[PDB]
């Protein structure tokens, strides 16, 4: 199973590159594994922009 | 597996130059921002509706790639549902632009100077960085060379 | 900040955890023991070490305060001798185990306001801090602690009282069940010292099955799941077969003979007594908590059982942190550090204007 | 609304099926409609009216071609419509006779003698 | 300063003659498609010069600007001028003028400026062969 | 620096490493002509030149050390200034060290896998021996020429590739 | 308002004139689907490009029938 999800993740990198996302490899891995568990992804799209903003307020 | 990758995410947002308590405070602000919003149509069609928005503003082959890959990715949808909303949070010649000399293609095209004029912009986009550098090295050093004495660089503030 | 600092004390059953808000671990650790003639005013190393000739008791060991003198005494010695701090410079956040009575919280605020004279106060509940540590505020939490178990649904940020199910399970009955199986098997065990040695091995060496059927099959072909432990204390006690069977008895209670309902049926009934439109969203956040942190090998079994329970018309999402032991602590340490949370922290003025029992109602 | 969801409203209007049934057609529709959102030819509504006239002569109804002039008047009378060319060209493209040479006669200028 | 800029002008003024001359039927058939691929990099050099002259109208171009702008072209067009004078000096057509490209794609491989040009000229020149 | 990057660009006998060192020197040269481009239109030149008095001073030492140097002797004349403890000088010398390092690793893609050997221009360490191919092509055909061993590699990296 | 409804009355007229022209050309579009196509025509559209899709989905409303 781990061979399949790795290949699908490698394909998921290129389409998140041309769609101009804020993701790099680490937040792609955490958020794809989070989506695999299954919750509404429309709220995850807001929590990610909040996490980066709330770290940026410290800097 | 999510609980180790959220730890790696908190490792990256920590600047690595102590620094074993700051990670946990970044974890505090991380959970404190995670539960804020939680307090208060197919997958691939969302890609199709934006591939149309791609095609209107030029750049045909990018939409041609975007639609074929999600076709074989549906032959995981929650990831694309995550991606259609993160598509605006990103960053803020060779030998083929107007090559009409070599090739087994027919040379038969009329003039409009709006294929060549965005071939003058393909050069000017290199030049518009390489000209802003010439402006932004003298202003960046004249804003630091001139100040008040004693507050001119913070290393005298030690 | 430059304001007067806050304080968090989680008075547990195994140990007492005190600390200042926004710290990594609790800043200072005591035993929960209150020694009396079986010192009389001391808790510490001497009180735990002299526990053979002094009384061995903890104020919460059942989900509710068993002895009140015990509670006031452990709270006074941890506030006065460990921290060395005075109440006028420290508003304190208290914690209670799930389904602690409103009148007990009234009595608690009253005694803390008169014999202790706190300037401001907060009393919380256990499972909400556990979920706040797990980074959500709406979900279902299955908390089986050290005296008490509850399947708490929580939606909008506070628990639903029609739908919170009380269950009689603790880690105490697990260590008790280890005592029962060794004494029925024919091995001498009735003593406190060997209870602490089996508690230490239950915390550290334990490993728990993925299934009821498969690990009995592998032990039935020929048994080998033994992780050999020779302790430096001098005793040699380890059997690999018994320890994956010890917490497994919650899956089928008639293994032990336990009066309490099975875990699968309790979760199903807890989702059944919640609202039907909010049903899917509440079951998409299942949380690890409490004294059942003996080994995280049960967590995989728990996720498997919840996958087997759930249909395709509902969602699962089980958050699986190894932050499950100190979860109650780190919740309160998150909350009282913030300055915007002061709007839900009750003062002296409002406590005088709206009575003692309003701490039950303002807490959310 | 926004145009991208309006395409989806189209694909639910014409088909009796929802978008969950078939999504090959909506992808092929995205391939057609995209990069065609701007008229790169002249938008004279006069030529488009004189093409409906030729169309109704080709269907042998001169009374319909002569009521068409009153209906073409009514657009001038209100004048609130912005591109009169597009909607009549759309209704002309879906022409149907309730009961050959058409590219040889009048069409709008290509703009190959002008910068597009 | 203008003496220093003269090499890229010299490797233009002697390459377009080659492009015109070796497109006649008396010059092999691979030697045609070699010179036909020397026009992709002459388009860039012409459009650059035009862009600088249109900047000059508003008052936004000087000589030092041109001198730092032309630094990659001074290499790339010079390689083409050497190829042109080597084809003219001998009698290289066919596989022999396809020998020179396959050799020059090796004689600088560490540069990745004098590899990439020849690595395209190879695939473009050898369409007939 | 303006003389050096022009003289070795009309010399195609400066090899596959030197024609990359000069290409890096062109881009370094480009910035001090950005300065001379802006300065004539404005016509102090004291305040403005304090920071180019340091960078160009370093660039002259880089040029003077690397006069007539190519091959593995340019792998120890540009890497000889990256061993400094200042990240500012590390960042300055990089974009020159990368461009000199790429020919060395281009020769090592044709001698870690099959390709063309490099000692027609002596910038690699292998000195091959012609007409010995009966059985000594597994023992003695490849002398390790010490003068072109790169000093950003050790012996275990500049041999066991052989 | 009221002046925003007199304009919309003058738009309702125009839409009925385009409705006559729609029915004598016998388009399969009814009053609802045509109201999507007029909103498309407001934003700018190439109706040769819309017509090629509508001539296929109308033949593919009967292909899976």
């Amino acid at each position: 199973n781990l061979n399949a999800v790795r290949e699908t993740m490698d394909v998921l990198l290129e389409i998140s590159r041309i769609l101009n996302t804020g993701l790099d490899m680490e937040t792609l891995s955490i958020c794809v594994r989070l989506c695999e568990q299954g919750i509404n992804p429309e709220a995850l799209s807001s929590v990610i922009k909040e996490l980066r903003k709330a770290t940026e307020a410290l800097k | 597996s999510i609980t180790q990758l959220f730890d790696d995410l908190c490792e990256a947002l920590l600047p690595a130059a102590n620094r074993k308590r700051a990670k946990r405070s970044l974890k505090k602000v991380a959970y404190n921002a995670l539960f804020t919003n939680l307090f208060q149509l197919p997958a691939r069609n969302k890609i199709l509706m934006l591939s149309f928005d791609l095609r209107v503003g030029g750049l045909g082959p990018k939409a041609d790639r975007l639609e074929e890959l999600v076709e074989e990715l549906e032959a995981v949808g929650s990831v694309l549902d995550l991606l259609v909303q993160l598509a605006g949070s990103g960053p803020p010649r060779d030998y083929f632009l107007n090559n009409k000399h070599v090739g087994r293609n027919v040379p038969y095209s009329g003039y409009d100077c709006d294929d060549l004029s965005v071939f003058e912009m393909d050069v000017q986009s290199l030049i518009s960085r390489e000209e802003c550098l010439c402006h932004s090295m003298i202003q960046e050093t004249l804003q630091v060379m001139e100040a008040a004495p004693g507050t001119g660089l913070p290393t005298v503030g030690l | 900040d430059d304001d007067i600092a806050a304080l968090v004390v989680d008075n547990g059953s195994g140990m007492c955890k005190a600390g200042f808000a926004g710290d990594d671990a609790p800043r200072a650790v005591f035993p929960s023991i209150v020694g009396r003639p079986r010192k009389d005013s001391y808790v510490g190393d001497e009180a735990q070490s002299k526990r053979g000739i002094l009384t061995l008791k903890y104020p919460i060991e059942h989900g509710i305060v068993t002895n009140w003198d015990d509670m006031e005494k452990i709270w006074h010695h941890t506030f006065y001798n460990e921290l060395r701090v005075a109440p006028e410079e420290h508003p304190v956040l208290l914690t209670e185990a799930p389904l602690n009575p409103k009148a007990n919280r009234e009595k608690m605020t009253q005694i803390m306001f008169e014999t202790f004279n706190t300037p401001a106060m907060y009393v919380a509940i256990q499972a909400v801090l556990s979920l706040y540590a797990s980074g959500r505020t709406t979900g279902i939490v299955m908390d089986s602690g050290d005296g008490v178990t509850h399947t708490v649904p929580i939606y909008e940020g506070y628990a639903l009282p029609h739908a919170i199910l009380r269950l009689d399970l603790a880690g105490r009955d697990l260590t008790d069940y280890l005592m029962k199986i060794l004494t029925e098997r024919g091995y001498s065990f009735t003593t406190t010292a060997e209870r602490e040695i089996v508690r230490d091995i239950k915390e550290k060496l334990c490993y728990v099955a993925l299934d009821f059927e498969q690990e009995m099959a592998t032990a039935a072909s020929s048994s080998s799941l033994e992780k050999s432990y020779e302790l430096p204390d001098g005793q040699v006690i380890t059997i690999g077969n018994e320890r994956f069977r010890c917490p497994e008895a919650l899956f089928q209670p008639s293994f032990l003979g336990m009066e309490s309902c099975g875990i699968h049926e309790t979760t199903f009934n807890s989702i059944m007594k919640c609202d039907v439109d909010i049903r899917k969203d509440l079951y998409a956040n299942t949380v690890l908590s409490g004294g059942t942190t003996m080994y995280p090998g049960i967590a995989d079994r728990m996720q498997k059982e919840i996958t087997a329970l759930a249909p395709s018309t509902m969602k699962i999402k089980i958050i699986a942190p190894p932050e499950r032991k100190y979860s109650v602590w780190i919740g309160g340490s998150i909350l009282a550090s913030l300055s915007t949370f002061q709007q839900m922290w009750i003062s002296k003025q409002e406590y005088d204007e709206s009575g003692p029992s309003i701490v039950h109602r303002k807490c959310f | 609304k926004s145009p991208n969801v309006l395409l989806q409203n189209l694909c639910c209007r014409i088909l009796g099926r929802s978008e969950a049934d078939v999504a090959q057609q909506f992808q092929y529709a995205v391939r057609v409609i995209g990069s065609n959102f701007a008229p790169t030819v002249e938008r004279d509504e006069f030529l488009v009216a004189e093409k409906i006239k030729k169309e109704l002569i080709r269907q042998r109804r001169e009374a319909d071609a002569a009521l068409f002039s009153e209906l073409h008047r009514k657009l001038h009378s209100q004048g609130v419509l912005k591109n009169k060319w597009s909607i009549l060209y759309l209704l002309l493209s879906l022409s149907e006779d309730p009961r050959s040479y058409a590219t040889l006669f009048a069409q709008a200028l290509p703009r190959d003698a002008h910068s597009t | 300063l203008v003496h220093r800029i003269l090499p890229v002008a010299a490797s233009y003024s002697a390459v377009t003659r080659f492009i015109e001359e070796k497109s006649s039927f008396e010059y092999g058939q691979v030697n045609h498609a070699l010179a036909a691929a020397m026009r992709t990099l002459v388009k860039e050099h012409l459009i650059l010069v035009s862009q600088l002259e249109q900047l000059h109208r508003q008052g936004l171009l000087s000589l030092q600007k041109l001198w730092f702008y032309i630094q990659p072209a001074m290499r790339t067009m010079d390689i083409l001028a050497s190829l042109a004078t080597s084809v003219d000096k001998g009698e290289c057509l066919g596989g022999s003028t396809l020998s020179l490209l396959h050799d020059r794609s090796f004689s600088y491989t560490g540069d990745s400026q004098a590899q990439e040009l020849c690595l395209y000229l190879t695939k473009a020149a050898s369409a007939p062969y | 620096i303006r003389r050096y990057t022009d003289q070795r660009s009309l010399d195609r006998s400066f090899g596959l490493v030197g024609q990359s060192f000069c290409a890096a020197l062109h881009q370094e040269l480009r910035e001090y002509y950005r300065l001379l481009s802006v300065l004539h239109s404005q016509l102090r030149l004291l305040v403005w030149t304090y920071d180019p008095k340091i960078r160009l001073k370093t660039l002259a030492a880089l040029v003077d050390h690397c006069q007539g140097r190519k091959g593995g002797e340019l792998a120890s004349a540009v890497h000889a200034y990256t061993k400094t403890g200042d990240p500012y000088m590390r960042s300055l010398v990089q974009h020159i060290l990368s461009l000199v390092s790429h020919p060395v690793l281009s020769f090592l893609y044709r001698w870690i896998y099959d390709g063309e050997l490099e000692d027609t221009y002596h910038e690699f360490f292998v000195a091959s021996d012609p007409t010995v191919k009966t059985d000594r092509l597994w023992h003695d055909k490849y002398t390790l020429r010490k003068s072109m061993i790169p000093s950003f590699m050790t012996m275990d990296q500049s041999r066991k590739v052989l």
